[PDB]
């Protein structure tokens, strides 16, 4: 798809592409706004239509060009044109510098028609109820945005919910020994792979002690 | 890109929602911010106390009111307003003397009962409370520094093992610990504070109320009853003994949980785990909800028992103090009651983890399993009460308009009368077994009539409907049949669109917004009941079974002095009351447009106004609107602003009426 | 053994050997409060009641010095006024130290000193 | 004073006013000194609450932090 | 006289109900145009980014935002999951645990917290 | 900007795409329904939030969900006309 050369509306006064329209106060507010949206189309007959900004208009038998402040007005006019069997209309966003961005028929095929090369953006692979609970994701990446969680996080919190209901079989986290641990950070033994072995043996000692203590009055 | 005019409202709508802060990353920051805010709030309370004490000391007449309290009137503070007449004399001043306001708070009786005799003592008290405000702010700074110092001590902290990250959860153990907090609150803050106040009474209050006596002997602890005849208040000896008993009981109770040692006391978690609870006690919203639900019975009983059993000297002799205190505390407890439900709903939205679908283990789970039954039965009882109270009131109104007072349906309040008879028999048996009998209990038991029965049914209706709205909002905050994803959204959000039938007022916050109207209406009913029975017990007892009596013999009749306040005949000392009456009517009606008219109309109106501004010669060359773009208030902001206007109008319209009617 | 024990988690803790604990020299039956080590008096190691187990020693040493300094002056003031040393100026004939406080606060010179002590202490509070 | 309300007129309720001053100017100034102290401390507290905790202090601030011996006990006593 | 406190009022009332409120409103509208304005509730402020990074620099709060933080030995967890999936893998299925988790972690939500691009 | 998410329950109606007034939604090929197509929201920065897509969605509960974010509003999500934020 080739973007056209839509000029800035303040530099294209009196263009032959402009349809005959009455002109109202509803048009884009100059002297305060510099971002304009332009919609172009090619018609077959001078059929009267309604401008999104109040007032009616008559197309041209050839090319047409209109400028609007908002993309919504351009899309409304596009739907109105498409109701009149007028395809091949393109909607551009004009930056303040004059950069032309091609917006509505982005890949050249209207969004209601399946086109190859598209990928489901903002897709979630479950029913809407499958979203994780907001309470589970507190102070994580998804603090108040449980609907933004990746499906792996949703499954992880679901498994956590499943686990944290069998209370008797849970493992209480041992209380840290603050007074005798906690040396200066430079005082470490390195041996990271040995540190997990130390984790294993210390947790084994904790579990054995807990079992021995429980097997006294239970 | 930048923001629009709605930024101010958006920010101020969650200005204290510390959970919604952007820099806050952990429960440590949240808890420390909350603790510091608590310290600042305590400082504000202390400064307010010192303020009242100062103004009583400086711009007031405590030294003269204490001498002749029954016919005298206290002074709140002077009036310095340049808008008054620089000539003549205002109706609030004795000619050339300064302008004063009569205090309707009740601090004069409080200080008189507590043992204050001189202005100098009040001045020293003001100084001490300002000192305490300084102390509170310095404690806030101290605790901020201590927690930051723990955080810095994590620069010299490592367990030499991968379990070192466990310390993340214990950094705010100072604030989040529950057993120590419960033990020390219930013991010290309740029991020993009561015991210290008993000491205060025995050392000052009882010595500075009667002739000199023995060295505060244990004869200062009496068991008389109520309403000492001369001062028409509770015996100070009885009050000291009551505080002593409560203090001893709460001190004993405060040794329950495992606070400082692991070898004494039971843990709250183990207490809950073996009961019908085991809730998520780490939620701050849950704790806030269930302590607001605790301050509510306390404040409601405060309102009831300040009036029924007046504890302060000559408090019953003030016709305005007794009504103002009751209405104030009733409104405070209504606000706290609706707060409890609002924060329960916020707890369910934000801080509640639920099982998959069927594990009926949590109490909230079991409540949610049959929530439809709860709401349906609450709706049934609300409908019954409304139908059968309005219909009987309508019967009485119609049959008394038709010259037939004897055709009314007057159900004699037999159950309340039986309770009163049992309590009266118990009290009379207590009194008859005394060598110092002939005691009085003031309004602990009051004449109960069919009007009382109908008003109690109306109050029950209001409470039922308020609880219905709040409970429905809480239970369906996480999802209803109409919107089965409501826990994915915020606690308060605009709507769910015009489709699917239309979804205005769908959030749990909208349920709170609807329930606040019913809270205000129920409180208005309670306050009208109390004030009407206070103004004329006889006329209330006879003609209060038909609503026209409430409309005529109370509202229309008792509003005579207030409207006459300022007129084209002169002004009274009720001029401020009448002016505030009209201003609060204007505020109440002004919030109707924020509630009835909704956003889109106004957004178009604002677009037109902005068109004008961007079209006016000089404005357009200075202000294009790109910086702080004016926009109409959002939907939730609009509902909240209308609710604020309505609440302010309804609440603040009443005190002028109370003052005009009683004074 | 300066550490309270030797372990990794406070469930399988190995308490230090009884004869190997540091122990306070003042109270021989108590372990040495390690928070006091470094400060001036931290060789008698006297802190029962455990008020330094809870409060930064910087505060207590600040309070200890202020109490001692204020008492060293107050003891000298009481001794000198009792032995008889009334200031050279008149209006200082309080006859007795026990009634000197109420006498002088009546005269008006105590309100001045309380202000001067107050400002220096507010400056002290900023320093502390 | 021009009273309003039925009860004040029909009972003769009056509002006495002290002919003295109440508090002298010196006492008001003494209260205002401590009020200013509260004000300065409250402005400082508002600043600290606005800025919040700074976790990165361990990279620049001196000292090494401190956990009081009771705070450690409260950490390992449970939660 | 009962007056003589109005000497304080004639200064304080005009001050605190006119000069202080006007200065406060002017200072508030000035503060509204700072880049730091309402940095705790308004998204995309510089100070919010600095505070988040400062929290992340703390050794305790490095992996605090990760919802999966906690696995003491993630290699053991992954090995056990792979072993359990091997015995339940349907027929000649070609999906492994590693790439399954990798593709279940990678979602496509470009418009999430995109306000972290201005400040 | 709001957050428009498409869930697996989509059946390729294309009604949500047609109802959108700012071309936020589009149809992408897929294999989870008989229509071999699901919706997508590649341009939610232009989502005003009218929720017409939710009105048009016929699944039992909407396969397309729009989450309003008021503290997030941009000039496109507010439909600003008199004023430019760029
Ligand atoms: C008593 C309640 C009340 C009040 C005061 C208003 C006021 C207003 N409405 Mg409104 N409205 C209400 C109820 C009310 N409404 C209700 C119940 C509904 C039903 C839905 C509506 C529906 C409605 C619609 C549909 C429209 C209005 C409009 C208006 C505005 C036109 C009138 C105007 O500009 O006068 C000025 C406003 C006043 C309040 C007059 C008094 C001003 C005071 C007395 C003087 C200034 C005070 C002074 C400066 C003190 C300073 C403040 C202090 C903090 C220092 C105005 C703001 C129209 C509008 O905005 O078009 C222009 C409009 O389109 N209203
Ligand atoms: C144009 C209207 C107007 C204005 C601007 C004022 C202004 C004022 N009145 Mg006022 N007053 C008015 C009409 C007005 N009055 C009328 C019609 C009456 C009835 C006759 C009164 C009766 C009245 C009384 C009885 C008192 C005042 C007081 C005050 C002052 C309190 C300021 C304050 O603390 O702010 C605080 C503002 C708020 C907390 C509101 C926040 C929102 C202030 C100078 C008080 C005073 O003298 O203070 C020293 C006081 O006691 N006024
Ligand atoms: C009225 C209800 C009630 C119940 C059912 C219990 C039950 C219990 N308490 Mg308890 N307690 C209560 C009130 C209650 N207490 C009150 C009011 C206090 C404050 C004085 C305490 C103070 C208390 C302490 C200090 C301790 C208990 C302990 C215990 C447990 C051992 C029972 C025992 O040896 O007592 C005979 C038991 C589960 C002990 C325990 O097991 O703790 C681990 C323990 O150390 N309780
Ligand atoms: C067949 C008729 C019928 C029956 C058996 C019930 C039965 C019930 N309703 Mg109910 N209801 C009905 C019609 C009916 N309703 C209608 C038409 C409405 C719309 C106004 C409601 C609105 C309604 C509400 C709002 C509530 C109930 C509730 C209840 C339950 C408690 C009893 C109660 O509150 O009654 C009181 C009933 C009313 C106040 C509604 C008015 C009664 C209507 C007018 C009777 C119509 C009967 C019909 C004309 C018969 C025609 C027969 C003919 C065709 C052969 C109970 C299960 C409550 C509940 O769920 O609690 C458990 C509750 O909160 N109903
Ligand atoms: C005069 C004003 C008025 C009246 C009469 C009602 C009447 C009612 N409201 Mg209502 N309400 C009002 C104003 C009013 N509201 C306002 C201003 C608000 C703020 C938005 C609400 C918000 C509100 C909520 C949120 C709820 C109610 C409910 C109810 C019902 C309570 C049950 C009952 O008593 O039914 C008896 C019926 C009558 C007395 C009507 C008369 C019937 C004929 C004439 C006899 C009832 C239909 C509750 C409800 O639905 O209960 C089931 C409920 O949930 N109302
Ligand atoms: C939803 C129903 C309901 C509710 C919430 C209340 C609520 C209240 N009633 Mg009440 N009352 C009701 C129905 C209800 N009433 C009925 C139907 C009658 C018979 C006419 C009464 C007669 C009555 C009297 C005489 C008194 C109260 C009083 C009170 C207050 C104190 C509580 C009490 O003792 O009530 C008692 C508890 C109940 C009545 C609950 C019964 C609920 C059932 C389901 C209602 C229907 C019963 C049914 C009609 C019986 C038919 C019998 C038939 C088969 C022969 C309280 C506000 C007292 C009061 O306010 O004094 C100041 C008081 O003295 N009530
Ligand atoms: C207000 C006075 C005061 C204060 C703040 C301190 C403060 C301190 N002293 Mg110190 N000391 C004092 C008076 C004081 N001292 C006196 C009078 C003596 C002489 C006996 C000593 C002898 C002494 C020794 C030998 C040592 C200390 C040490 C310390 C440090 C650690 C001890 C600690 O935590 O206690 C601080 C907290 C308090 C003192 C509060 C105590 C308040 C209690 C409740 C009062 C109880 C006494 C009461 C009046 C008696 C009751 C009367 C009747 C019932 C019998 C700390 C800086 C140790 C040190 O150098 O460590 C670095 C050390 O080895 N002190
Ligand atoms: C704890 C310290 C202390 C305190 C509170 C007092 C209190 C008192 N002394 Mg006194 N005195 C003290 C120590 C103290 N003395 C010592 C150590 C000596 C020996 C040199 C004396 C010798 C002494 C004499 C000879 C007399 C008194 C008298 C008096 C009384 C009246 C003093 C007066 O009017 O203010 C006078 C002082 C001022 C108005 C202000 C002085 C400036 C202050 C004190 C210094 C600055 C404040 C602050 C501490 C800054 C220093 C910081 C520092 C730590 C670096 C009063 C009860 C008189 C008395 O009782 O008889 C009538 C009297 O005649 N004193
Ligand atoms: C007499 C006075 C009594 C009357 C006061 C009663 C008011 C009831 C108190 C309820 C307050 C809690 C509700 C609240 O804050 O949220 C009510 C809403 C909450 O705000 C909503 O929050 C949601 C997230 O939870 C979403 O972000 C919504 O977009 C946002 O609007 O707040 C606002 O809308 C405030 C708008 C008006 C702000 C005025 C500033 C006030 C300045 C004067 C002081
Ligand atoms: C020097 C001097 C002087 C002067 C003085 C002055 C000048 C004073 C002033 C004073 C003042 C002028 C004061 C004021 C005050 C105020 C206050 C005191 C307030 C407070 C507040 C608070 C406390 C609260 C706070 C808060 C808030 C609200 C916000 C948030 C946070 C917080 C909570 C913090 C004289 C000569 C006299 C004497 C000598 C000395
Ligand atoms: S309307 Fe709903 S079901 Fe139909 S294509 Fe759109 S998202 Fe899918
Ligand atoms: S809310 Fe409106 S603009 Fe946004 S995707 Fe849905 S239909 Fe399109």
């Amino acid at each position: 798809v080739v973007a056209e050369a839509i000029p800035r509306p303040e530099d294209l006064l009196d263009s032959p592409k402009f349809p005959m329209f009455e002109g109202s106060t509803g048009g884009y507010m100059s002297r305060s706004t510099r971002e304009r949206h332009a919609i172009t189309w090619t018609a077959k007959g001078q059929a009267k239509f309604e401008m999104p900004t109040g007032g009616f208009a008559i197309m041209n038998q050839g090319e047409n060009l209109c400028y609007f402040r908002k993309k919504e007005q351009c899309i409304a006019l596009g739907k109105q044109l498409r109701k009149m069997k007028i395809e091949n209309y393109k909607i551009y966003r004009l930056k303040k510098d004059g950069t032309v961005i091609f917006m509505h028929p982005a890949d050249g095929v209207f969004p209601e028609k399946v086109n190859k090369g598209r990928v489901q953006v903002n897709g979630r692979p479950f029913t809407i109820r499958g979203n994780p609970q907001q309470s589970e994701l507190k102070f994580t990446k998804y603090q108040g945005k449980g609907y933004e969680a990746d499906p792996l996080t949703t499954m992880f919190v679901k498994a956590r919910v499943m686990a944290f209901a069998d209370v008797p079989n849970l493992f209480a986290l041992p209380q840290p020994n603050m007074d005798e641990l906690v040396p200066a950070e430079e005082v470490d033994k390195y041996t990271r792979q040995e540190y997990t072995t130390r984790m294993m043996e210390a947790l084994k000692r904790v579990q054995d002690d807990r079992a021995a203590k429980a097997a006294k009055s239970l | 890109g930048r923001c629009a005019s709605s930024r101010y409202l958006q920010v101020l709508g969650s200005i204290h929602d510390i959970e919604c802060g952007f820099g806050i990353d952990n429960t440590l920051s949240l808890n420390l911010q909350i603790f510091t805010a608590h310290w600042g709030h305590l400082t504000i309370i202390l400064i307010w106390v010192s303020s009242n004490l100062y103004h009583i000391a400086s711009n007031a007449n405590y030294s003269l009111w204490v001498k002749n309290p029954i016919p005298s009137m206290p002074i709140a503070h002077n009036i310095w307003d340049p808008h008054f007449t620089n000539s003549t004399s205002t109706p609030y001043s004795h000619t050339i003397i300064t302008t004063i306001l009569i205090a309707y708070s009740g601090i004069y009786n409080q200080l008189y009962t507590s043992g204050f005799n001189t202005i100098n003592q009040i001045y020293k008290t003001t100084f001490t409370f300002s000192c305490l405000a300084v102390i509170s702010i310095l404690l806030a700074k101290i605790h901020i520094n201590t927690h930051s110092e723990l955080l810095h001590k994590l620069a010299s902290h490592t367990s030499q093992i991968p379990s070192f990250f466990q310390l993340l959860y214990f950094l705010d153990v100072a604030i989040s610990s529950v057993n120590i907090r419960f033990n020390f609150h219930t013991g010290i803050l309740v029991g020993l504070f009561s015991i210290g106040y008993t000491g205060h009474l025995l050392d000052i209050t009882i010595p500075a109320s009667r002739a000199p006596l023995i060295h505060t002997s244990p004869s200062y602890l009496t068991f008389f009853g109520g309403l000492k005849s001369n001062t028409s208040s509770l015996y100070l000896t009885d009050i000291a003994h009551h505080h002593l008993a409560i203090g001893i009981i709460s001190i004993l109770t405060g040794h329950l949980y495992s606070s400082f040692r692991a070898a004494l006391g039971t843990y709250i978690r183990d207490i809950l785990y073996t009961s019908h609870l085991t809730h998520s006690i780490k939620s701050l919203h849950l704790a806030l909800s269930l302590i607001l639900a605790s301050c509510t019975p306390l404040t409601s009983t405060t309102a009831q028992h300040i009036y029924s059993l007046t504890p302060y000297f000559y408090l019953s002799y003030d016709h305005i103090y007794s009504t103002a205190l009751y209405v104030h505390h009733s409104y405070i407890t209504s606000f706290l009651a609706i707060a409890s439900h609002a924060h329960t709903a916020i707890t369910l939205v934000r801080d509640w983890v639920a099982p998959l679908e069927q594990e009926s283990s949590s109490k909230q789970i079991r409540i949610h399993t049959h929530k439809a039954a709860i709401i349906s039965h609450l709706s049934w009882v609300s409908l019954w009460l409304g139908f059968h109270t309005l219909a009987v009131y309508s019967h009485n109104d119609t049959c008394i308009a038709f010259n037939s007072p004897s055709k009314q349906i007057l159900i004699e309040a037999s159950n309340g009368q039986l309770i009163q008879q049992a309590s009266g028999k118990a009290l009379y048996g207590t009194i008859n077994s005394i060598n110092n009998y002939n005691k009085s209990f003031d309004s602990f038991i009051h004449p109960i009539s069919p009007g009382d029965l109908y008003v109690h049914h109306a109050i029950a209706l209001g409470l039922h409907i308020t609880v219905l709205i709040l409970l429905k909002g809480g239970l369906e905050a996480r999802g209803s049949k109409l919107m089965p994803d409501k826990m994915e959204h915020s606690f308060g959000f605009s709507c769910d669109g015009p489709g699917r039938g239309g979804t205005c007022d769908i959030s749990a916050w909208d349920s709170f917004y609807l329930a606040t109207f019913w809270m205000l209406n129920s409180n208005a009913w309670i306050s009208f009941y109390f004030h009407y029975k206070h103004l004329t017990p006889r006329q209330f007892s006879e003609s209060s079974t038909y609503l026209e009596s409430w409309f005529r013999d109370y509202l229309w009749f008792n509003s005579t002095p207030l409207i006459h306040g300022y007129s084209t005949l002169g002004a009274n000392d009720l001029s401020v009351q009448s002016w505030s009456f009209l201003l609060t009517h204007l505020a109440w009606a002004s919030g109707f447009m924020f509630l009835i008219s909704w956003r889109g109309y106004w957004q178009e109106l604002i677009d037109i106004i902005l068109y004008i501004h961007l079209k006016t010669p000089i404005l357009i060359n200075l202000w294009n609107g790109d910086i702080y773009t004016p926009l109409a208030l959002s939907i939730v902001q609009a509902r909240f602003i209308g609710l604020v206007h309505f609440s302010t109008g309804l609440i603040l319209t009443y005190p002028p009426f109370i003052i005009g009617a009683t004074s | 053994x300066x550490x309270x024990x030797x372990x990794x988690x406070x469930x399988x803790x190995x308490x230090x050997x009884x004869x190997x604990v540091k122990m306070s020299p003042s109270v021989p039956y108590l372990p040495y409060p390690e928070r006091l080590e470094g400060w001036v008096g931290g060789e008698k190691g006297f802190d029962p009641l455990r008020t330094s187990d809870i409060i930064d020693v910087y505060w207590l040493r600040e309070a200890e010095l202020k109490h001692g300094r204020i008492c060293m002056l107050a003891t000298l003031g009481w001794i000198s006024v009792d032995a008889g040393w009334r200031f050279e100026a008149e209006m200082f004939q309080g006859v007795s130290v026990i009634n000197a406080h109420n006498k002088m606060v009546e005269m008006g010179v105590m309100q001045q000193m309380l202000s001067i002590v107050g400002v220096c202490e507010i400056f002290s509070l900023y320093l502390i | 004073r021009v009273p309003g309300g039925k009860r004040t007129q029909e009972l003769g309720l009056v509002i006495p006013m002290a002919d003295e001053d109440g508090l002298t100017d010196g006492q008001v100034a003494g209260l205002f000194v401590i009020a200013l102290v509260v004000f300065i401390s409250a402005m400082d507290l508002a600043k600290t609450m606005y800025n919040g905790i700074n976790p990165a202090k361990f990279k620049t601030s001196k000292g090494k932090g401190y956990i009081s011996p009771l705070v450690k006990r409260y950490i390992e006593n449970g939660f | 006289k009962y007056g003589d406190q109005r000497k304080f009022a004639a200064v304080l009332v005009p001050l605190t109900t006119l000069v202080f409120p006007a200065v406060a409103m002017g200072m508030f509208v000035l503060y509204s145009f700072q880049e730091d304005a309402f940095w705790r509730i308004v998204p995309g402020t510089k100070r919010a980014r600095e505070l988040d990074e400062a929290w992340r620099e703390h050794p305790l709060f490095a992996n605090s935002k990760d919802p999966l933080d906690g696995l003491i030995n993630p290699d053991d967890y992954e090995k056990g999951l792979e072993e359990a999936w091997e015995r339940a893998k349907p027929a000649g299925s070609t999906v492994t645990v590693k790439d399954k988790l990798k593709q279940l972690s990678k979602q496509n939500n470009p418009h999430w917290e995109s306000w972290r691009a201005m400040s | 900007s709001h957050a428009v998410k498409i869930y697996d329950t989509c059946i390729g109606c294309t009604l949500c795409v047609r109802a959108c007034p700012t071309d936020v939604l589009e149809m992408v090929p897929a294999s989870i329904n008989a229509a071999k197509q699901v919706a997508s929201s590649p341009r939610v920065e232009d989502c005003v939030g009218c929720k017409r897509c939710e009105t048009a969605c016929p699944t039992d509960f909407l396969s397309i969900r729009v989450y309003l974010q008021d503290n997030e509003e941009t000039q496109y999500s507010l439909g600003l006309d008199l004023v430019d934020w760029s």
